[PDB]
């Protein structure tokens, strides 16, 4: 009852016994073809965008807020798909995203996963305004943090709110799944292009943000380990470019 | 500059002996808003309007 | 069926109200102007930031009162006042006095209207070389954070339809808007703070709710 | 600061004449619209 | 779709506007006077201009508002005003004074109204003896350079009402027109030079478009 | 009587009255599938690989030797093919070559233009070895002496012997193209992939040298321009790569 994936050179492991969301009920696909026949013309590399990259592990502590990365951009230096990045002046794609977590049967806790769609944050300061910086480091993840944040141009980052203004226990609204450290430990997300153009530059705009949320905190006894490892694992899904000849 | 009111405006110097990689002319194609386009055919039609998308023949 | 999105959102409200003079020593104070956007009427707001993109068509209605100024000069006969409001589209010359060539252009569509008669109103489609507005841009502009130039809409200016020399007079507009024949994408959670400023989501931190007196405790029953 | 696409134009080799002609000469450009140009919003020009 | 004909010609505009009173000691500001053509308005004329034959219908509607003047007298009590639009056709006898003969001629259509209602409008058929009529004329009169009798399109003209001994009131009109049903021939280039004159293609000379830096120079891409 | 030719975002224009000569008689190829049906799985990135590439002009005097490049290496930074070939750890592919030049009906010479398989070159001191900056410089050419050269580690380059140890007027045994001022301009060469295995590391190894040397010198008179330009553009064609999955 375990599944091996194969995706180009690289290979993973999963359980079978897997729940996968497709996000709105679509899986993703090609912009057909004649929206702009004319002198529209897209490609798609095909090359090795289709392969799994992997992160960094966070660590989960006893007092962990939570953390949050931008897509894309978390894969701006990620082999060929990065390149694609700089070489190509629009793209699309859509997205596979595993997260695992390794623990035992004497540890507990409990995690939202959620995928969220034009995710606009407030700053710190109320006339102020955010900094580039402040927003995403790249394939490095951001912190929630436990009280409300101060310093000029971050993002006003205290958990409950999660940096947007709504409570944070509404967004089961979006794409989302739960990791029971009960009774499973992965969570798989599909997720389509989304946005109100066909193509898009891929630099200054942000698709999607991934954010993972504590609600329950980790509990350990006597002599487990103090910390829990999460992994997060993202295969991009039918990439196509702006043609260039 | 010194040619905005001449037939010159509009030819574009070939010069002779061996400058085998030197740059002959560049623009950025955007008719409409840039100069070099604005006042033709084509440019003139584009500013009586908000919005426009095609192809363009050079 | 008063759940559906048409009877949530296509309902009409004010969202300008504006004063202008037909003589004046600072000569801004000559017409009245309007952006249209959704982020300054603050029911509206809300209701329209449950979705991330939306699709409507526009239909404003002028609702215009006069009065002639306290200033001195009475025993006056005067004909009823004519008014002039014109919509500009995105990408459109915008007039900065009451006497510029702008207010004469004819691809900025133009409604003449004199007092006593129905009031006045107009039409506009979706106008958006894009496939649906948003609420939500996450973003820069180029650079502004959170603002895409594909969410213009337009404005609106209005003025008086004299000659030369008029007689003093100060009238006052009022707009009411209505979308139609909406379309809404990607529901989201309901804003939880007060807004602070009309064009970002900043907020200061809020409670998620309101205290009771234990995780017991039940009111006595009638 | 445009963000729009360029053309340009190099020399390969350089222009080779006989004996008995012009030195320098002159290129020309001329522009126009394919059959699948679009327009909307009609507004008024800032040219007059 | 909106490059057609009909959607970039057939839009309407004020091209006059003009004062008039019931009493005065000059005798030619008791009545207004417009000739119609198509060459004192600037941006419909560079529209028209790209064409070098035209046939349309005309469109006109009335703005009219009107005031007490602030000579002295108060307390009145007046009804509402009557006023009467005048068109006279190519070949028609024009009025010199208010109290002519040729204000009742039964050959020259004419409109009576009073203030309140709606505003009047009138509509004009292609009138010329030719089949088009022509934006550029290359010839003589018969002698002035440029000018040809087949365009003549008429004349409006404006009074009040009144009987005898009226009191003093000033009236406003201004005149909304709109040419349907339009067809055009024979393409031209765009005027790049600044119009002098109303009659006239005069111009001074005119640089054919503004510099930049250099013939390599592009901007750099943000 | 005029062609113009666009691939991907590129276009060029040649005539139609080309002569095209395709190297043995055969067109590039896919190898086909099953020469290592199991573990060896290619991909193809037919993205902006397929678009044309122009190098710098050389300029054509009196007194010219010859120039010749490297291929692959000539590429190395040329957008995206340069990519692929660090990212890739194996590939193949073939070229569409066009030289052409620019020149008067009062000029006169003639050129030849051959593409040369394994060109192995030999050192200017006979006991020595050549280093790798003398073999190549990337979409720089290298230039041929009109006689014989000396120094360290340097390609002996007298033109008479093509750095090879053979008699020059015998090179007419390879893939090659004559251009006479007096009747043409240009010349297309089509490449296919050859080596005697299948696939290829492309840092190492030099698949072929394209070498254009003047037979006749160039001649003009009183007040022409004292140099002709040369151009050559290049396109990659039927690219594949180790797949990373």
């Amino acid at each position: 009852r375990v599944r091996s994936i194969t995706l180009g050179n690289s290979t993973i492991t999963t359980q079978e016994s897997a729940n996968v969301v497709v996000a709105y009920g679509r899986w993703p696909e090609y912009l057909k073809d004649n929206e702009a026949t004319a002198e529209d013309q897209p490609t798609q590399p095909d090359v090795a965008t289709c392969r799994f990259y992997t992160l960094e592990s966070v660590t989960w502590e006893r007092d962990s807020p939570g953390w949050w990365w931008k897509f894309p951009d978390a894969l701006k230096d990620m082999g060929l798909f990065g390149q694609n990045m700089y070489y190509h002046y629009l793209g699309r794609a859509g997205y596979t995203i595993h997260v695992q977590c390794n623990a035992s049967k004497f540890h507990q806790g409990c995690l939202m996963v959620v995928c969220v769609p034009e995710a606009e944050m407030g700053c710190s300061q109320v006339d102020g305004t955010v900094n580039e910086h402040s927003l995403s480091e790249g394939e490095t993840a951001k912190k929630f943090a436990s009280t409300s944040t101060n310093g000029t141009n971050t993002v006003q980052s205290i958990v409950t709110n999660a940096g947007m203004g709504v409570g944070v226990g509404n967004l089961t609204i979006f794409p989302h799944q739960w990791i029971n450290l009960r009774t499973n430990n992965c969570a798989t997300i599909v997720m389509p292009y989304i946005n109100n153009v066909p193509m898009d530059n891929m630099f200054r705009h942000h698709n999607f943000t991934l954010m993972i949320i504590p609600f329950v905190p980790l509990d350990y006894s006597s002599d487990s380990s103090t910390y829990v490892p999460i992994t997060v694992t993202v295969a991009p899904m039918c990439a196509e470019y702006n043609g260039l000849r | 500059e010194g040619k905005l009111d001449t037939m010159e405006i509009y030819r574009i110097p070939v010069q002779s002996g061996n400058h085998q990689s030197s740059q002959v002319f560049g623009f950025q194609v955007q008719p409409g808003l840039d100069n070099v386009f604005k006042h033709t055919l084509l440019g003139e039609i584009l500013n009586y309007y908000a919005h426009w998308s095609g192809s363009i023949k050079l | 069926s008063e759940s559906s999105i048409e009877n949530f959102l296509c309902r009409s409200a004010c969202v300008y109200m504006g004063e202008y003079h037909t003589t004046n020593t600072d000569t801004s104070k000559l017409f009245a102007s309007w952006t249209i956007n959704a982020r300054r009427m603050v029911q509206m707001r809300r209701k329209l930031e449950l979705f991330t993109y939306v699709r409507f068509d526009m239909e404003v209605t002028f609702v215009i009162t006069s009065k002639q100024d306290q200033g001195t000069q009475l025993g006056q006969d005067m004909p009823p006042l004519t008014h002039q409001i014109m919509y500009i589209p995105p990408g459109g010359p915008i007039p900065k006095s009451v006497t510029d060539y702008t207010w004469q252009t004819s691809t900025n569509p133009s409604i003449f209207w004199t007092e006593g008669n129905a009031p006045p109103r107009m039409s506009i489609p979706f106008i958006s070389i894009g496939n649906a507005y948003s609420n939500f841009y996450d973003g820069w502009s180029h650079g502004v954070y959170g603002y895409n130039t594909l969410n213009h809409m337009g404005q609106i200016y209005v003025r008086h339809v004299n000659g030369s020399s008029p007689l003093p007079m100060t009238s006052t507009v009022r707009m009411y808007f209505k979308p139609k024949h909406v379309k809404v994408w990607v529901p989201r959670p309901p804003r939880l703070c007060q807004y602070k400023n009309a064009s970002t989501v900043n907020f200061t931190p809020t409670n998620i709710t309101e205290k009771r007196q234990s995780i017991n405790y039940i009111p006595e029953t009638v | 600061y445009t963000s729009a696409g360029n053309v340009t134009c190099w020399y390969q080799t350089g222009i080779v004449v006989p004996a008995g002609t012009p030195t320098s000469c002159s290129i020309m450009c001329f522009v126009s619209a394919c059959n699948d140009f679009s327009v909307r919003l009609l507004k008024d020009t800032p040219f007059i």
